[PDB]
């Protein structure tokens, strides 16, 4: 499921800004 | 009649704009108690107030490190705008200063904690309670955007629920007042527009764009794109194609096709309507504007709050001193702030 291909991610926790 | 009250909020807001506040507290007016949240370079703080006894939320800034991400620019905005701003989902500038190390501004402090804990936590919110959320962030884009600032960080972290349960955006460090076109790659990965990643120049219509994201994530508990790496990210932005979970409702897919709309000429928010073109969309036919921006609505959820200055709803961060210099640093570069 997209849920838990989501949640196996390195992208679930809190997500820092970019500025380039 | 809203045309009357924005033009209003216009001239209370250039006032500001033009001769804005300055150093209006010091770093010993204030107990530093704990780190509230992070940024990429910067770190929240509870603080308590000496003299009032109120608790605030204190930005910290270290100068030396804005100078060395080239963030001077957008610092100078965030704060011009920030104190010049006024509305009831906006997050309320206290006090702001500067010394020899930092710069510092001082919020209110919004204690029911960020939307993205509460997301990841529950794992998803209900369409009615997304919806409750979503209409207040299309207020404060009219507010905004009518005032030609671009608030371009869009993000369940950069959103504080209050003690009624009501959103208080926060962070305004990539708001910039801009009438037409701007460049700067900036924002967050998941949520930034396609014209943003392909180096067009863009508008306003990047924060309708990332409403449309912060409403799928809210509503899926995941967002639209992801992936391990911003890169692989990028790609599926510019692919535009999305696809949505089970129980999104017709109503809730037709907007966000609309929203997640690689086409700007066909992006709703900048169509020849505007703003309306959202708000009147079947997915909001309950909602009664005037009385969200009354505050009159009951909120879905509203945190569970236990004195002054708890930070239950907040995650614990690892702490650091917070040095003062005795040397001034990048004075001319922050004479304004
Ligand atoms: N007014 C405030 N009240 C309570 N917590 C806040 C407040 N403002 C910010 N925070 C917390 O601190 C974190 C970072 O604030 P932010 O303005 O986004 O700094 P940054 O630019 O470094 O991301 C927020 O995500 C939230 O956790
Ligand atoms: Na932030
Ligand atoms: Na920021």
């Amino acid at each position: 499921t997209t849920y838990a291909d989501f949640i196996a991610s390195g992208r679930t926790g809190r997500r820092a800004s970019i500025h380039d | 009649s809203v045309k009357e009250f924005l033009a209003k909020a216009k001239e209370d807001f250039l006032k500001k704009w033009e001769t804005p506040s300055q150093n209006t507290a010091q770093l010993d007016q204030f107990d530093r108690i704990k780190t509230l949240g992070t940024g990429s370079f910067g770190r929240v703080m509870l603080v308590k107030h000496k003299e009032s006894g109120n608790h605030y939320a204190m930005k910290i800034l270290d100068k030396q490190k804005v100078v060395k991400l080239k963030q001077i620019e957008h610092t100078l905005n965030e704060k011009r705008i920030l104190q010049a701003v006024n509305f009831p989902f906006l997050v309320k500038l206290e006090f702001s200063f500067k010394d020899n190390s930092n710069l510092y501004m001082v919020m209110e402090y919004v204690a029911g904690g960020e939307m993205f804990s509460h997301l990841r936590r529950i794992g998803r919110f209900s369409e009615p309670h997304a919806r409750f959320y979503a209409a207040q962030i299309v207020l404060t884009f009219e507010y905004l955007h009518s005032l030609d600032l671009i608030y371009r960080d869009l993000k369940p972290e950069n959103l504080l629920i209050d003690q009624q349960g009501y959103i208080q955006v926060t962070d305004f460090g990539f708001a910039k007042r801009v009438k037409g076109r701007t460049w700067t790659l900036c924002g967050t990965p998941e949520y930034l527009a396609p014209e943003i990643i392909l180096s067009k120049g863009y508008n306003k219509a990047v924060d309708w764009w990332a409403l449309g994201v912060l409403i799928y994530e809210m509503a899926a508990g995941y967002p639209p794109f992801f992936a391990d790496q911003p890169i692989q990210i990028y790609e599926k932005i510019v692919s535009g194609k999305v696809r949505f979970p089970s129980h999104f409702s017709s109503d809730l897919k037709d907007l966000l096709r609309n929203l997640l709309q690689v086409d700007l000429t066909k992006r709703f928010g900048n169509l020849k309507n505007g703003v309306n073109d959202i708000k009147n969309h079947k997915w909001f036919a309950t909602t009664d504007w005037i009385a969200i921006y009354q505050r009159k609505v009951e909120a879905p959820f509203i945190p569970k709050f236990k004195g002054p200055g708890d930070t239950s709803n907040f995650d614990d961060y690892e702490e650091e001193e917070i040095r003062v210099s005795i040397n001034e640093k990048c004075g001319k570069e922050f004479t304004e702030f």
